[PDB]
């Protein structure tokens, strides 16, 4: 799939990556995969930028209200409940929300981890990076979505 | 609930306000001072505090343009036609002043001016 | 319709400070910057300090 293919090549690209740093609403008008230099992107941004390599275009800057009405997406599983258990039947490439008020997202990969960029607040400079999800298993909302490209326009 | 965005009835941006005044307190003495907390449209803040009967005012203003700018008056309520006033701010362009009926002290980007 | 901002490093009252700076307008027409040392004055005329 498409998604999956993407996910794959974030993962193993992913230490290459180290340029990109951490923002709270990062929309910079330069590509980050086009250029040495360093740029501030947060996680909706790094997934217009992902999937715009390809033929798929979406729209910027693809906030929350993006999966609302576009119809690019259809849920997998709904907020407000929260099982441990079925996360294993989870696949790569879905997307994981996280925040009581959808503050942040990631991309989901196998071995229980995903994908998403953690600092403190004002601008930090961590870079992108992969992190457990055994520890931010409380924040995860229980809100999952999924792509779908065949049938769209 | 169903996945759709909750749209304001009225689009067009308000203008905010915090009017304070009364009528008297426990020295006996007619209340006349009078303080205002308004915000326009344009997005302009303007805190000021007034005595209407002795005709004295003092208002700090911000433009919608980005101007501090605080003023001060003797015998005029109105900012217009002012005779006894002094200011001190930034102004629309890139200066800081203070000024008064008197030649005024400026400080531009370089140099100091009088 | 004075302006005034001070800043206090030693006491959090505003009465009996040591430390401290202070501008803006008195109650007179005088605008300044004033603090333990001797201060910087605009009066409507001339310049002192």
């Amino acid at each position: 799939p498409l998604s999956t293919i993407l996910a794959l090549d974030l993962n193993d690209n992913l230490k290459s990556l180290s340029n990109i740093k951490y923002m709270f609403k990062g929309a910079p008008k330069e590509n980050p995969f086009g250029t040495d230099k360093d740029v501030y992107i947060d996680t909706y941004n790094l997934l217009y930028w992902l999937y715009l390599g390809e033929d798929e275009e979406l729209a910027y800057p693809m906030n929350i209200n993006y999966f609302f009405t576009e119809g690019r997406f259809f849920t997998i599983f709904g907020k407000g409940h929260k099982y441990k258990v079925d996360v294993s039947k989870f696949i790569v490439g879905d997307i994981l929300f996280f925040g009581r008020s959808d503050t942040n997202i990631g991309i989901y990969v196998g071995d229980g981890e995903f994908i998403s960029m953690m600092g403190k607040f004002p601008k930090d400079e961590t870079p992108i990076g992969k992190y457990k999800l055994d520890d931010y298993w409380n924040e995860f909302n229980g809100r999952v979505m999924r792509f779908d490209e065949e049938v769209y326009i | 609930g169903n996945k759709t965005l909750i749209e304001p009835r009225i689009q067009k941006a308000p203008n905010m306000l915090f009017k304070h005044q009364g009528v008297f307190y426990d020295d006996g003495t007619p209340d006349n001072h009078i303080t205002t907390l308004f915000i326009s449209e344009r997005g302009d803040i303007r805190a000021s505090v007034l005595n209407t009967e002795t005709q004295k005012r003092t208002t700090q203003e911000m433009s919608s343009d980005g101007s501090y700018r605080v003023i001060k008056q003797d015998d005029d309520l109105m900012l217009d036609e002012a005779q006894v006033w002094i200011e001190y701010g930034i102004s629309e362009d890139n200066k800081f002043y203070i000024k008064n009926d008197k030649h005024k002290f400026e400080f531009t980007d370089e140099g100091i001016y009088i």
